[PDB]
């Protein structure tokens, strides 16, 4: 599924990401935009053998288990396939654990490079929420 | 900190009847409210996560609803094994905080 | 399957440092975030803090920075240190994973001049 900007903003708000652990909603929409271009089925194989999965490109080496990644730790205790659904529930649940680490949203490289320091609120403006 | 207020403080019910427990947050916490059950001389047990999400291994009679500042835990047809304490906990902001708890006991 | 278990002294003196150990069996501590929660005499629960995978910690401000949560991978255990305790620290202490799926049995620690 490819979410519309406002469609995802509304969904993430329903999924409790507005002001979760100090991060305003715009951060999450912006992150999804640059991490997966709002595509819930997005996947990217990394050189270290790991793969990033879903709308928030969650990594198989530290967060989910896809059964094919070396030093997998499965910090989110969930199979990566669950992060490839049109339903964002699992991706949001795992993202919430990731951001609860001291590194916060810096775990998301695209967010760090294209969102951090920008007017992230712009990503939720012009939307019915 | 975010303050969670639970009510009623105590609720008596006859097995077979249904009940609903309330938990209100001092500020909006989205869906980041979880429910725990705790019996005498026992560690807490997670029943519902993120306001309404089910937990594997928990009886289906337990369900949660709500968002923002008002949440409820419902038990459809209370069983004797359900008597004990119920606490809500928010994970929206640090520090995580717990409600004062509601005691569920047989009439 | 995973199992958590608290251990340590059950009786401590005011002003001393209370130390508890949580032994994890079934998986490595490097595969989760670990927490400490305590229950006071009147059914009052307090989330003390947790240590995440990066080593970063989050402590409840209520503890006035008297708390330390550390880990030891070689022994697959994590710890709780609470400095300068008072009778207000008497409570049942529990270790549990961040997800709340695994909890230790809990251990009562009483702070008294005796």
């Amino acid at each position: 599924k490819v979410f519309g900007r406002c469609e995802l903003a509304a969904a993430m708000k329903r999924h409790g990401l507005d002001n979760y652990r100090g991060y305003s909603l715009g951060n999450w929409v912006c992150a999804a935009k640059f991490e997966s271009n709002f595509n819930t089925q997005a996947t990217n194989r990394n050189t270290d053998g790991s793969t990033d999965y879903g709308i928030l490109q969650i990594n198989s080496r530290w967060w989910c288990n896809d059964g094919r990644t070396p030093g997998s730790r499965n910090l989110c205790n969930i199979p990566c396939s669950a992060l490839l659904s049109s339903d964002i529930t699992a991706s949001v649940n795992c993202a919430k654990k990731i951001v609860s680490d001291g590194n916060g949203m810096n775990a998301w490289v695209a967010w760090r490079n294209r969102c951090k320091g920008t007017d992230v609120q712009a990503w939720i403006r012009g939307c019915r929420l | 900190d975010i303050v969670l207020t639970q009510s009623p403080a105590t609720l008596s019910v006859t097995p077979g009847n249904s009940v609903s427990l309330s938990c209100r947050a001092s500020q909006s916490i989205g869906n980041n409210l979880h429910w725990y059950q705790q019996k005498s001389h026992e560690s807490p047990r997670l029943l519902i996560k993120y306001a309404s999400q089910s937990i594997s291994g928990i009886p289906s009679r337990f369900s949660g609803s709500g968002s923002g500042t008002d949440f409820t835990l419902s038990i459809n047809s209370v069983e004797t094994e359900d008597f004990g304490m119920y606490f809500c906990q928010q994970s929206n902001s640090w520090p995580y905080t717990f409600g004062g708890g509601t005691k569920l006991e047989i009439k | 399957d995973v199992q958590l278990q608290e251990s340590g002294p059950s009786l401590v003196k005011p002003s001393q440092t209370l130390s508890l150990t949580c032994s994890v069996t079934g998986d490595s501590i490097t595969s989760d975030f670990w927490s400490w929660i305590r229950k006071f005499p009147g059914n009052r629960l307090e989330y003390m803090g947790y240590v995440s995978y990066s080593g970063s910690t989050y402590y409840n401000p209520s503890l006035k920075s008297r708390i330390s949560i550390t880990r030891d991978t070689s022994k697959n255990q994590y710890y709780l240190d609470l400095n300068s305790v008072t009778t207000e620290d008497t409570a049942t202490y529990y270790c549990a994973n961040w997800d709340g799926d695994y909890w230790g049995q809990g251990t009562l620690v009483t702070v008294s001049a005796a």
